[PDB]
Formats: C-alpha cells, structure tokens, sequence
RNA sequence: AUGUGAUUUUAAUAGCUUCUUAGGAGAAUGACGUAGCAUGCUACGC
RNA sequence: GCGUAGCAUGCUACGUCAUUCUCCUAAGAAGCUA
C-alpha cells in the first residue's frame, strides 16, 4: 500500500493540489486538478485493499503451511512410537512355546485365545473373596489351564506385599481385597 | 498386559455453595417440598469398573425365532425407505469433534486428531478398502462415566477404537446424517425439542389413530442384554442402502467387521482384555441408530405377537381376521418376501401403531379398541416379547399408559410434557424434572464450575432448559426459572463488581442484560424459527 | 497472575524488575520503590517495555499507555497517559491498595548486594515479611555471586530440541536445576538484554544438551548464557511462629521417674511443655544435645522430629538416641541426593516412627508433637522458615549457643556480625534472654574449660570435672604453603607426626584445622579421621589434634578456637601462630 | 432444609477425604463411598446423620491430615 | 465523542447549521453539505477503528479474568474445601457431629471408623483424665451422643489396665494417652 | 541447591441448543470518487 | 438550428468506506438427551 507507486502518484497529486491552493490558480485548472487527485484516489484504493486481502491470504496460507509442517512431524513421532511399542512386544514373546503350538496347527492358525494359556509364562489370579482363594491357589502351587503354577508373589488391592500366611479365614477381614497372585509356569 | 492390575474409581461432585445458599435463601429445599434434590454425583471404590462389565453376564445366547425375524426384517426396512445411504470418501466424512479419545492402544500417543491428521485421505480409503475384504479385530476400552445421576450404580460407555470409527463412519455416515436431517418419520433423531419441534413430533406421533392411547415401555439392560442376532439385525438392516456401491461379500466382510469390533471382541476394562459376550457397545460409531432399529423390531415382534397370539373367531372386523390369516401364511408358509402384504401391514402398524423412537426411547400412540381386543400390540406383548428375545423381565412397574391425549407422554427422553398456551393456540412443552436442574447447578463436576462467575453460559443454558417450568400449575416447580434469572443476575452483579476493582473500568458493551429476562427464554419456545 | 505485596499484603499484580527475587508489589509501594531507588524495571502481566520496533526505554516513569500497548515519550501515541502519575504505577487493583511506610528498609534490602555488614543487620530486625523477603533474596545472591559458574555460549544450534554447550576454561559449571537460569548474555553491543532464562541438561551422547528455555527467540553466534540468577524455593511461614503461653502440659504426658541422669532438667521439660516454642541457651559442652533426649525420655509418648542445619549435628543426636533411647523404633531421614555419609543404625527413611532424626532442608511435609531445632547458631532465617513451613509441631525447641561459630555466610567480607544478629531465634536470645539456661562443662577436661571461661564468657561456666593435663600447647611457626586459597601447613602436621608416636594414648585421635586442604592432606600424612571446624560442631571427640595454621582473620578468631577446642573430652593438642591467642590460655607449656 | 444439608455436607466431606489420599486405602476408601452414596440415598433424617458421624469419624481418626484446631477455631 | 475527527465534524455541522438558518444560495449550501458528509465519512473511519480497539480491550479484560479467578480457584482448592466443610458442618448444629468435633479437638479421636451395627468395637483415644471422666461414668462411655459399654483400657505400654486404678489421686501414674475398646449399647 | 518431578496419569458414538472470536459470501441503507445517458442553463465558433 | 467546453439535477455501471442483517465455514467454552 504505502510502497506501491500508486502511493507516490496519489503524493504527487495531493503535492500539486497543496502547491495550486498556494498557488491560487482559477477554477477550471483547479477542478482538472482535483480530477487527477480524484482518479489517485480510486488507484490508490484500487491497489491498497487488495494489499490487505493479498496479506490476509498470505498470512492464511503461511498459517495453515505451519499447520500441515507440524501434522507431517508428529506423524513421525507416533509412526516411530508404533514401531518401537510392536518391537518391544516382540521381545516378549515366549518364542519357543509359541513355535511349538503353531507347528502342531494345520493351516498355521490358531485361536488367539490359547495363545496365552498355552505359552504364556506368568499368571495373575484376582480373587475377590477368601472362599475364592481356598477354591482356586490354596498352597503354595496350584493347577490351572492343565498346567502347575508356584505362587511367586501375592499383592493386595494397594499393591502392598501380602505373605500367604496372613490369608486365613479369620485374618481374611483384615485384607484389603481383592488379591492378585502372581504366579510362574513350572 | 500390565503386571499389576489397575483399580479406577470415581471421585464425588464439587459442591457449588454459593448456588445452595442463594437457593436456601430463595425458599427451597425446606422440609416437605416437591421439589428436592435426587441427582447427585455418586462415587465408586475400586470394584466399579469390573463390577460394571460384570452385567454381560446377562446376555445369554438367544436363538431368535427365524421364520418370524424374517418378516420383522421385512417391515422394520419399510420403517428405513424414506432414506439414502451408501459409502463415501474419505473427504466427504466429517467428525464432531476431533480431541475425543482414540480408544486403545492409540490413546497412549494422542486423541483422534492426531490419527484423523496423520492420515491422509488416500490412506484413509485404503484403510476402508483394506476393510471391505478382511477383518480387523479390535480393543474396546470401558471407561467410567462421571456424570450427574439419579442411581448410585456405576456408568460404563465402551470406548471404541480409531481404526474401528473411521471406517464405519465412512461407511454408514451417509445414512446415518440422513436420519438426522428427516423430519415427520418414525425414528425422531436430529429433531429438536425447541422452536416448537417437541410439538411437532408429538402432533406427527398422533398421525390419524382412531381412538389414541399413550404408551411407553422401558428395556431392562438393553444395551447387555440385546442378544447378538438382533444387533445383527439392526447392522444389517443399516447396511441395506449399500445395493450399488458395495458387492455382497463387501458387505459381508463389512458386517464382520461390525462383529468383530462392536458386537464381541476383547474389551480392555482395567489394564485387563476380557471376552465380550455379546450386546451392542454403546459407544460405537452407530449406536443410536442401531438401537432405534432394535427398538422397532421389538414393536413389530410385539405386534406380530399380539395379532397372531389373538383367538381368531373373536376378531369381528373381516378384514383384520384375513390379514391375520395371511400375516400367518406369510411367516410360516412362504420362504420369499411378499412386498404387497409387507406394506399391507406396514400400513395398517402406521395406522394403528404410530411409533417415536429415540435410540431406545419409544412413544406409541395405539389404537385402544384394537389393543383391548387384541389385535394390536399392548404391554404384556411387549412383556413377553422382552422375556422371549432379551431374557429379561419387563416389569410393568416402569411403562406406562396415557389414556388422556391432552397431557402428551408422561415421560420421553426424560423430558415431561405439558399443553400450555403460546399466542393464541395451545401447544406442548416439555419440562424437565425440578430436581435435575437444581442438582446440576448445585453439583458442578469440576472446580472452576464452582465459581460461578466464569459460567454465566452454564446457568443461562440451564435456564433455557427449566424455562418450562414456569407454565407449571406448582409454584414450587415454577419457582426454578426465577431461581436461575435471580441468581444470573446476582452472578453479573457481582462479576461486574469484580471486574471494575481489578480494573477502574467497567466493560463497555456489556449486553448480558438480556439473559435475566424472560423474554429471551419465551423465544427460544416459539415456532417461528 | 496476581499476587500480595509484600510490605503491605494487598492484592496487586506488578513485579518489580532489578530485584533479584522478582517480588511481588503493590502499587504505592512499587511507585516508591522505583522513584527511590535504582531500580527501574517493571512487570505487570506484560512487560512495560517500549512497543516501538525498535526501542529500549524501560524507565516506567517514562512510558505512555496508549490504545493497548506501552510506548516511550517519542513513539507516544496522542491519546494515552503515563504510568507513573498520581503517585501509583499503573496495574491491577488500581484503587483497592493500601501503602505502607515500610519501603525505607525495602528500599534498603532489595538494593543492597550483601557484602558489607549492615545489610545482614537490616535483615533480622525489620518486619517478619521483610525478613523472609531479605533471607530469600540473600539466598539468591548467595547461589549467583559465590561459586557462580563459567560463561558458557552455544557455538551452534543444532535444534530447538538439544542445544550445544561450550564451558569457559578457568571457573567451574554449576549442572541442571530447574531452579537456576543462566541468563543470556550476547555481550558484543547488540542489545545487551536479558533474552530468557534457561536451563541445560546434558545427554548422553556427544556435546548436546536438552535444555529448557522460558523466551521464544533462537540462540544467536555470539550468545552466552551466564548464572545470574537463581530461583530459591518462596518461603511463606515466619521464622517464628508466634508465642502462646500455656497453663498446664497440652499434648505432651510426663513421665514419672524418669531416670536418674535427667533428673534435674524436669522444670526445664516442664517449662517447654507449657509453651508454643522455647529456647535453651548453654556454653559448649554444657549439656543441650543430650537434654534433647532428656526431653524425648520425659515425653515417650510424644513423637519427635529432631532437625538441624548440618550432618554433623543430627548424627551426634542420634549417637545419644542410640545410646539412651530404643534404637527400634527410631529413624533417620537422607535426601535423594545420598552424597555425604550418614547415621546408618535406624531404620532409615522411615517417616512415621516416634523419633525422626533429619537435616533441615531434606524434611518431610509431615505433623509432630515437638520439634527440637538443633544447634540454631548455624540457622539462618531460611532454615527457620523451612522447618516452620514443612513441620506443623504442637511445640518447638530451639537449643543453641550464638558464640560458637556462625552460618557460613560466604558473601559476608567486610566488617563483622554481633552473636544477636545471626538468626531471628540468636535476636531472641540475646535480647529478652533464654527460657533456659545450664552453665556446667560435662564434657572437656577442667583445664581447657577454665582456658575458655575467659576469652568468650566472663567466668560465668563452671566445671565439674579434674583437669587432666592432657592439654598441650605447643608453638609451631608452621610454615605455609598457601596452595588452593587454603593454607596447607607441612611442617606442622609433619611436627604432629614425630610428637605422634611420642604419645602412645593419642593414636585414635582427631584431626582439626580451620583450613579444608590442610584438613583433607592430613588424613594421608598420619591417617587420622579429620574434621574441619565447621563440620566437627556437635559431635564428642576424646582426643583432639588442632593445628591453628596462619596468623589470619580466618582462623584467629576466639570464637572458632572456643568450638574447635570444647570437642576435647579428656585431652587436646594445639599448635599455634598467633601470639595474643598464646597470652590469656591455661594450657600445660610442652 | 436439614436433609438437604446433610446430603451436601457428605459430599463436601468425601471431597476433602479424597483430597488427603484416602482414595490410595481401598479397604478405607470402599466404606467412605458406601456411607457417602447412603447418606445421599437416605430418607430418615436420623440414618444420614448417623452415617454422617461415621464417615465424619474417618476424617477425624487420621491426626496428620488436617489441623482441627485452626479449622474449629476460625468458625 | 472526544476526538479531533468529532472536533471537524462537529464544527462543520455548526457551519451548516449556521448557514441552513442563513439559507444562502444553493452553491455554498451544497457544498457545505458535501464537506459535512465527507468530514462524516472520515470521523465514523476513525469511529471504527475505536470501537475495534475498545472491543479487543474488552475481550482481553474478560480472558484475563477468567484466567486470573480460574488459577485462583484452582491454587486454594484444598484449604478452601476444608473450610467449607468446617462451615457446613458447624451450621449443622448437631449433638453427635458437635460431640465428636469437640472431643476430637481436645485429642480424644476415635482409631477406627465409629460402627453404627449394635454391638461393634470402637477403639478411641482418651489424652486426659479430664476427658476421660466428662465421657467415662462407671463402666459405661459417653461418645457420638451415645452410651458405649468399655471392653478393654490399655496404656502406651500396651498393658491392660482397669477402671479401678483410674482415680485422680492415681492418674498421673498411669502413662497416658489411654485407648478405650468398647462396644455400642 | 531447593523440580536426578510430572508430564505417573481414563474420560465413547450421535443429536439439539446457547455464547464468544476469526474468515468468506450474500443482502439492504448511507457516504465519497470515476465512467456512461438524459434535461436545464452559460462562453465562443459555425 | 449545430458543435466544443463548463455548471446544476436525475438515472445506470464500477471502485472505496461506514452501519445493520442473513447464511457458509473454521476455532473455542458450556448445557441437555439417548
Ligand atoms: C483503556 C482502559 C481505561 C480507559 C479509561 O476509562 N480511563 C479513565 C480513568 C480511569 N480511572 C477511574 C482510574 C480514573 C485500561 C484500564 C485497564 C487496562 C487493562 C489492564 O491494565 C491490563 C490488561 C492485560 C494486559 O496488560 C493487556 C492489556 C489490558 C487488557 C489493559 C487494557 C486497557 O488499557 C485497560 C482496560
Ligand atoms: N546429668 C549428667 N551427668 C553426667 N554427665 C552428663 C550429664 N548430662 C550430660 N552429660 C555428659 O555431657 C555430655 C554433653 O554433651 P552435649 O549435650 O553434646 O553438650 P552440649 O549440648 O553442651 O554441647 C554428654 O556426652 C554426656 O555424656
Ligand atoms: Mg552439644
Ligand atoms: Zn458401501
Ligand atoms: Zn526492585
Ligand atoms: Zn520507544
């Protein structure tokens, strides 16, 4: 706006108009002044506000160009966060276990369901009540899924450690539970 | 998948004192009032969340009756032909509200605008396409509600994955934005309750029935007890607009995706992935709408129920007793549809059966002479329907009956109606119960919704919706909209005040003079726009 | 963000700028303290910086607000009006602030710079808020000036993610607290501002730091980032709860016969039980660090919260607890940091027990039932106020001897603090007196006693003991290798050995020094446990080897000579420099 | 007004339990939310304010959470 | 409007004024009304930009505050919820709510949570022989507006005691706080 | 020397409604400027 | 009677500014319903 040489053109008439007032020159000089000025004028807006919808643009342009650089750049960062979490997982895995209960299936498929119970190392028992316990891991080993697990830990609902001593009937209401026992596949 | 399991609870509401005490000060919640508080913020130990998912137990696997859900199938459609629908691009799918959660394991790294931008739309119909011939199981988290509720059990909503919600909107999308913008058909969604809609729809539910009775029915569970055939139902009568844009095994594997994410598929409820039996997830991308088509199928059963159940040498009306012979002959004797007799007796349910279905909420508009005759559906069809193809029990303590049309439906979408005067015509409104409202300005769930001052927006909302109350022959009742004015005006008050100690100058345009008069409430009412 | 000034305590929101600490202030006060002093700077919830594109008129006596922005006379817009006009600072809260007459010290404590020694005087007299402003910002100069760091520049910017890091050979580096900033400095003549505060985190790979930055402009070629600032934790409660005086024992339950050593301390026991806070004053080895077990073995049931400002200090209270109280249920308390070496015989880190043994700054945010402050002639008013804000007691005890050495105050160079100055409890004491008082030397031989009962107390302390003659004065010249800062004396500890195994009793000895290199090189020469004077308070030494190494200001004076010696409890040898110190002791002459 | 206060005392009362890490307990935590959902469920005067006693009971019993004696005070 | 704009406007609407009552030729009218619109024109130009500036003013008052008050109510959320409770539970005007408070106070706080089941063990600190003859009487235990029967009185040392050797000529020899096991009657 | 803390941390699908800000488009009223057509009048020429 | 030029009035087209309204979208806060 204020660069554009339509500027130095409305300056230069508007100088003229000044210089004719102090020159007091006749009416019909004046008026053929006052249209050079005028004419300016609408130049002058004809380029100036198209300045301001031209920088809205840009500055529309640049936002939203900001907007997509910062998109494409945590895709990145969630791509490589899904590929460290599906590696990570990877190690995990019971290989040997695993391969020997997917050689054993004919089309190489088999239930996901079975693929813990089957392979998994680690057992984790949530009991709600003392009854539960007594039925399902009382001792120190227990049988589940046609396996034999030995209690490693047993934690409570604030994950304080909890000694299978102190779980008897009478020292049940004493327990915050319900309680997770961890167990390993022997 | 972590080695400690996690035990979530929900903490209780944030008192509002300032609104109690202007609310104590006002003459309410005195001994013996009619209005007294129910709605509280309830809280839950540790046990909520796996107590909650618990309730699965009660969907049992149900075998429906076959020769007869083809014909519901038949009539429900016919409930489903005023619409469109079809698959569209992944340009032309537009989301609510992109910062919802993304389900898991995506909410580890961001919400859905992370996924929904990430993504591009070439990617993204692969993903679609990629669906349309394979199925993608997938995890469903079950997050606890912390919502103002009038019963102290435990809200469970099945958060459902991104992978999942993209492409069923995608998919369904268009029919499902083309119930929402249908006004005057049986399955009232996207129809406001202001500018005189909750009129129309209550004047469209009377559409000609000869000699009307309200009726209202309530499913015990319904979204853990709906047996897996009838969401079945319900996704494939959703999926009968696809007759050109998709082949049949897209539509098969399409359907087997729905299965495989929402119907039964491993549900991660604390750190934990269990077996989801079955019933619909109620946080899918077609939920509402897949339990409006449960809803009316539940109607139609009932009333095939009703009309073939009845004697048949009773029945005076001839032309009722050879529709009901050839109701029989057409769902055990014939293996193909019958179109001419499907909108036969589409007709006549219109005629003597008008529906309005919100998402599990119905309002029936029966003719009465054919209900106590038997020829049409009444509660204990609707009872035993329940008890044969839900495996729960009805009890007719919680559905009512409207003998009395000038009163409207005693209660549909919690809201009560009541035929007030506007102008010079009457028309119906509906209120509120008094103890919601006050218990969800008293109760905020958060701490600055507890200043009051930042939240003008949520009184004056909340003023909008008690605004009915004043037309209300309990003055007790009527008192709740004065309660909110008052109490919006001491708010800019006093907001004022503080606003011209933190500064020496008051704001200049401050136009809020309009939300503490009723004028502003009584248009928002009116029929006009 | 809104706050309280802090000489009035109105609501208000302008930050004052050259202050070190960044205070809050209120409006008259922060008028007057920009019209008075140097200190010109202002923040309100924006700067009040010109808002010309280029222009650095900071001056609030200058600046124009105009339509929303703030701008210097010249770029003034014509409808605006100063800030500084009626004699308030524009900000929030403009007409509900009261003054206060209270800035002519406020003036005084955010100018000074905490080297001479009238500032610290001004600290520990003014109001408790002046207090606890004076104690932080004193802190804060603290941590900038002594130790400060070495100019570090980024030679390049790799990314906004890690910076690079370059430290200037010659001055150490101070590493990552998000407590300090290291302002930047690009010093070359190109607006020579602060451009943020960061802080800097080295990887573990290559020269790359993951630093943290508070300003949004990238790091210049000639950028520096220098430690002049930082950001000590805002301390709220006073450095003394006020007084309450009771009628009867609340929340603590005596005890009846409670033994037959703390039998003459039961007034005493009772005199803190009927009181908010009381303070027991007594000469060195007099007996206050075991009539803190006493009070313990008066009140079993009332849990205890033993603190103090050392390592040393606590450990001598715990070495008593272990030998009166049982040692079970007791505990002690170490920060994450686990640098120094503590009491390893409780059960440690155990909170919840019925006698907590911990140094001030490491305490838990817990309750007790009493809290013994221990040694308070090495509290300043920021220990006060810590153990005040973390420890809510139903009674405190503050035990200490304002003669005996003080804080180290590292900035404190020039002229010299009264005993009454050190800490708002010393004030206390020297003023209006102690609560208690026990003059009676328990622990060091009558000799060296009677040596000290004249050059810090007036012959006011009584012995009970015999003197063994195991005191030794000697006179070493001691030549000096002023090495590290720090006087190194090998002729002296050399001297110390040949006279070592003279003495066939003085093996297991203690080395003492007022020197920390001397000290450290003594452990290798002759292998005794060495202790420097500062560190060795509190704890009980049988015999004692001090070498008094140069003819100073450091090591001369009476005071750390006093605490240097009363470790002693049966024998000690000196060695000395200083002649005037020789003139006035009673020691054997060698 | 007196069972409506009862009913906002309780849930004041569990919001400053849960605010001193009562929630970190759950043997303690569970009776808190019981007595809390039946005082708001309550009909009997009588019951609430009994239930209010015991779960007030809660907060009392822990020394090291509050300061009785400031808040008791300055009311 | 205090404005140089408003200043010509204002003066070029006096001219016109002026000259309407002169009634002069059309010319000078005219044009006068020419110069009024365009001196109009450019004082509603700046009109608008102070009304644009006012409104930003306005909603950056508004954000401020709600930032301010939004921090504020978020700082002291736990010292503020504690003294409303306090309030409330003081305008409840309770016996057994009062009772409590007021012994609690004193140091005599219940162990474990009160049971409200007939005949169930409450386990409360007694700090005082004071306290403990205002809520003992006999055998019987005056806590929570209710009548307690005592089970079992132990010490610090966690040695049983009875209710005989607790007597005011003998009390300062037992080693207090006393713990009271007792059982709702 | 006081943040080797804390980012250790859940919150669904869909509908309607209120409020605030920004952009665009459209409509209407008013004002100034340029061009075009018509009427009235005036200077000179024909 | 004709032309060129000038002024006034009316109308049409375009350019710019101000006011009001409608909608289209984008972003943000909030409320209710299933
Ligand atoms: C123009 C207006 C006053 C006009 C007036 O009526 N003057 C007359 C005198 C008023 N009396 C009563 C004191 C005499 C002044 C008064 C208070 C000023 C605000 C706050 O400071 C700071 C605030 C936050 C950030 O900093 C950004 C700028 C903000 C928005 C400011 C805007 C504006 O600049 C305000 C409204
Ligand atoms: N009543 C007493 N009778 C005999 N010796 C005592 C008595 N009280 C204390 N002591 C001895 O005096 C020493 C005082 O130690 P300490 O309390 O550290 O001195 P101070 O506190 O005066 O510096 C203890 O080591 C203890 O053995
Ligand atoms: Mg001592
Ligand atoms: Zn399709
Ligand atoms: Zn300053
Ligand atoms: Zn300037």
């Amino acid at each position: 706006f204020s660069s554009l040489p339509s500027y130095a053109a409305f300056a230069t008439a508007q100088e003229a108009y000044e210089q004719a007032v102090a020159n007091g020159d006749s009416e019909v000089v004046l008026k053929k002044l006052k249209k050079s000025l005028n004419v300016a004028k609408s130049e002058f807006d004809r380029d100036a506000a198209m300045q301001r919808k031209l920088e809205k643009m840009a500055d529309q342009a640049m936002t939203q160009m900001y907007k997509q650089a910062r998109s494409e750049d945590k895709r990145a960062k969630v791509t490589s966060a899904m590929q460290t979490m599906l590696f990570t997982m990877l190690r995990k895995l019971d290989n040997d276990a695993l391969n020997n209960i997917i050689n054993n299936a004919r089309d190489g498929c088999v239930p996901l369901n079975i693929i813990p119970l089957t392979t998994a190392a680690k057992l984790m028992v949530v009991i709600p009540d003392y009854n539960t316990y007594k039925n399902t891991c009382d001792g120190t080993t227990f049988t589940y899924a046609s396996a034999l697990w030995e209690i490693q830990q047993v934690v409570d609902a604030d994950s304080k450690i909890v000694q299978l001593s102190e779980i008897s009937m009478d020292n049940s209401p004493n327990l915050a539970w319900p309680l997770i026992v961890t167990a390993l596949r022997a | 998948l972590t080695n400690n399991v996690a035990f979530q609870t929900v903490k209780p509401g944030n008192f509002n004192k300032d609104f109690y005490d202007f609310a104590v000060s006002k003459g309410f919640f005195k001994e013996g009032s009619s209005v007294e508080l129910k709605h509280f913020f309830f809280a839950q130990d540790g046990n909520a969340a796996i107590s909650d998912y618990d309730y699965y137990r009660y969907n049992l696997p149900t075998m429906c009756d076959i020769r007869q859900l083809l014909f519901v199938v038949e009539v429900v459609d016919k409930y489903f032909d005023c619409y469109d629908g079809g698959c569209i691009n992944a340009n032309q799918v537009i989301v609510n509200n992109l910062d919802k959660s993304a389900g898991f394991p995506f909410n580890k790294w961001g919400k859905a605008r992370l996924y929904y931008d990430s993504m591009s739309y070439e990617d993204q119909d692969a993903l679609f396409a990629y669906t349309k011939r394979n199925v993608i199981p997938t995890i469903t988290q079950m997050n606890l509600k912390y919502a103002i509720s009038a019963k102290n059990r435990a809200r469970t909503v099945a958060g459902v994955s991104i992978c999942s919600t993209m492409t069923n909107r995608q998919f369904h999308q268009k029919l499902l934005k083309s119930i929402a913008a249908t006004r005057g058909a049986t399955v009232v969604i996207g129809t406001s309750k202001f500018y005189g809609g909750w009129h129309n729809m209550l004047k469209t539910v009377y559409s000609d029935v000869e000699n009307p009775h309200l009726m209202g029915w309530d499913y015990p569970k319904c979204d853990r007890a709906m047996p897996n055939m009838l969401r079945i139902m319900a996704s494939l009568v959703l999926a009968r607009k696809h007759t050109t844009c998709c082949s049949l095994s897209h539509r098969f594997y399409r359907l087997a995706n729905e299965c495989a994410q929402v119907l039964s598929e491993m549900v991660m409820c604390g750190g934990s992935l269990y077996v989801k039996p079955g019933g619909t997830s109620s946080g899918d991308a077609t939920t509402a709408y897949a339990n409006s088509v449960f809803n009316i199928c539940q109607a139609v059963t009932a009333n095939v129920n009703a009309l073939l159940s009845t004697d048949g040498n009773k029945i005076a009306d001839k032309y009722v007793r050879n529709l009901q012979h050839r109701l029989y002959e057409c769902l055990y004797r014939n293996r193909d549809v019958d179109t001419d007799f499907v909108n036969e007796f589409y007709a006549y349910l219109r005629k003597h059966f008008s529906m309005m279905i919100l998402s599990d909420d119905a309002v029936v508009c029966f003719n009465s002479t054919y209900a106590s005759q038997g020829l049409v559906a009444s509660i204990k069809n609707f009872k035993s329907v329940l008890y044969y193809q839900n495996n729960v029990f009805m009890s007719e303590a919680k559905c009512w009956t409207e003998t009395d049309l000038t009163k409207g439906p005693h209660e549909f979408c919690s809201q009560h109606t009541m035929l007030v005067k506007q102008g010079d015509d009457y028309v119906y409104l509906p209120y509120p119960d008094p103890s919601r409202i006050l218990g969800a300005g008293c109760f905020v769930d958060d701490i600055v919704k507890t200043d009051g001052t930042l939240m003008i927006e949520r009184f004056v909302s909340l003023a909008i919706d008690a605004y009915p109350l004043t037309k209300h022959p309990n003055q007790e009742y009527a008192d709740v909209f004065h309660l909110y004015l008052q109490y919006i005006r001491k708010l800019h008050d006093e907001l004022t005040g503080h606003m011209l100690d933190m500064y020496s100058v008051m704001l200049t345009n401050d136009n809020t003079s309009r939300y503490w008069e009723p004028e502003f409430y009584e248009a928002m009412y009116t029929p006009h726009t | 963000a809104v706050g309280a000034c802090v000489l009035c305590n109105s609501q208000t929101s302008l930050r004052c700028g050259a202050c070190i600490r960044r205070p809050f202030l209120c409006c008259k006060c922060c008028y007057d303290h920009v019209i008075s002093t140097s200190h010109k700077l202002v923040l309100s919830v924006n700067p009040y910086v010109c808002n010309a594109p280029g222009c650095d008129v900071t001056d609030v006596t200058q600046l124009y607000l105009g339509g929303m922005s703030y701008y210097c006379k010249s770029h003034k817009p014509p409808i605006s009006f100063p800030l500084c006009a009626n004699g308030q600072v524009f900000g929030l809260y403009k007409n509900t602030c009261v003054g206060s007459d209270n800035v002519t010290d406020f003036n005084a404590i955010a100018t000074c710079d905490w080297t001479n020694a009238g500032d610290y005087i001004l600290a520990n007299t003014c109001t408790e808020r002046l207090k606890l402003f004076a104690a932080e910002t004193l802190k804060a100069t603290e941590e900038t000036f002594k130790l400060s760091y070495g100019i570090a520049t980024v030679r390049e910017v790799l990314s906004d993610r890690e910076l690079h890091l370059s430290w200037e050979v010659g001055k150490p580096r101070p590493p990552l607290n998000r407590n300090y900033v290291f302002t930047g400095y690009r010093v070359t003549k190109n607006s020579k501002v602060q451009i943020g505060e960061y802080t800097f985190e080295k990887g573990d790979y290559g020269d790359a730091v993951v630093y943290r930055g508070t300003t949004t402009y990238k790091l210049n070629v000639g950028d520096y980032f220098v430690l002049t600032s930082h950001t000590v934790m805002p301390l709220s409660a006073p450095t003394l709860v006020p007084q309450e005086h009771y009628v009867r024992i609340t929340g603590l339950y005596p005890t009846l016969n409670i033994s037959d050593e703390f039998s003459s301390n039961v007034a005493n026991y009772q005199k803190v039980g009927m009181q908010k806070y009381s303070t027991l004053q007594g000469p060195p080895g007099t007996g206050k660090s075991h009539f803190a077990i006493g009070l313990a073995l008066y009140y079993p049931s009332a849990r205890i919260v033993y603190t103090a400002c050392s390592h040393a200090a606590v450990d001598a209270l715990c070495e008593k607890a272990l030998k009166y109280l049982p040692i079970d249920k007791c505990s002690r308390i170490i920060p994450a940091r686990a640098r120094v070496e503590c009491f390893d015989k409780f059960k440690v880190n155990s909170t919840l027990e019925q006698y907590v043994f911990c140094t001030v700054n490491a305490l838990p945010e817990t309750t007790a039932d009493i809290v013994v402050f221990d040694e308070i002639s090495m509290a300043t008013n920021y220990d006060l106020s810590v153990v005040n804000a973390r420890l809510r007691a139903k009674h405190y005890v503050y035990i200490g001897d304002p003669a005996q050495l003080p804080a180290p105050r590292t900035l404190l160079t020039k002229g010299t603090l009264e005993p009454e100055y050190f800490n708002s409890v010393c004030r206390l004491m020297k003023t209006i007196g102690p609560d208690m008082f026990l003059g009676t030397c328990r622990r060091c031989p009558a000799e060296i006693v009677d040596t000290v009962s004249a050059l810090v107390y007036d012959n006011k302390l009584k012995a009970h003991k015999d003197k063994s003659a195991q005191c030794f004065k000697m006179f070493y010249k001691g030549v000096i290798t002023h090495d590290v800062s720090s006087a190194i004396n090998r002729p002296q500890i050399g001297v110390v050995r040949e006279f070592l195994t003279r003495n066939p009793a003085w093996r297991k000895a203690v080395f003492i020094s007022p020197y920390n290199s001397q000290n450290a090189v003594a452990s290798k020469i002759l292998g005794l446990p060495t202790q420097t004077v500062d560190s060795s308070q509190g704890s009980e030494y049988d015999y004692v080897i001090f070498t008094q190494t140069t003819e100073t200001a450091h090591s001369c004076n009476v005071n750390r000579f006093n605490v240097a010696i009363t470790r002693a409890k049966v024998g000690i040898l000196c060695i000395m420099s200083d002649r005037d110190l020789y003139d006035k002791l009673q020691f054997t002459s060698l | 007004s007196k069972m409506s206060d009862v009913k906002c005392t309780s849930v004041v009362l569990l919001s400053v339990l849960q605010q001193l890490r009562v929630e970190s307990s759950s043997k303690l935590w569970a009776q808190c939310v019981q007595l809390h959902n039946d005082i708001l469920l309550a009909k009997d005067t009588t019951e609430a304010f009994e239930k209010m006693v015991s779960l007030l009971s809660v907060l009392l019993s822990m020394q090291g959470a509050v300061d009785i004696n400031k808040l008791c005070e300055e009311m």
